[PDB]
């Protein structure tokens, strides 16, 4: 999973 | 979740989550400072901003649901934290296709050290  | 905003991303705008917004600008996927590149990438520094105003909600894990009322986008009751972590998504959902007319591949995987001021929500 990749962040925001 | 994570998922299901790639999925209501690809819904909304017909581009695969990953890799058209996991590494677009600034703040699409991963990032907090710089200026945000162009419209799209804009939207992902609100969506961040709005993750941000959710410090004791886990947005990448935490799953809501929605359906489609004629397109419309409706987020159903779940949690406290689903359902504002749903409108968040929401959110950017719209955003990138309210700005799919201005989406450039050339910010895609775009450098770090090219971002560079912190940007107040």
């Amino acid at each position: 999973i990749a962040r925001s | 979740s994570l998922l299901e905003f790639g999925k209501m991303i690809l819904e909304e705008t017909g581009k695969l989550a990953i890799p058209s917004y996991s590494s677009y600008g600034c703040y699409c996927g991963w990032g907090g400072k710089g200026t945000p590149k162009d419209a799209t990438d804009r939207c992902c520094f609100v969506h961040d901003c709005c993750y941000g105003n959710l410090p004791d909600c886990n947005p990448k894990s935490d799953r809501y649901k929605y359906k489609r009322v004629n397109g419309a986008i409706v987020c159903e009751k779940g949690t406290s934290c689903e359902n504002r972590i749903c409108e968040c998504d929401k959110a950017a959902a719209i955003c990138f296709r309210q700005n799919l007319n201005t989406y450039s591949k050339k910010y895609m995987l775009y450098p770090d050290f090219l971002c560079k001021g912190e940007l107040k929500c």
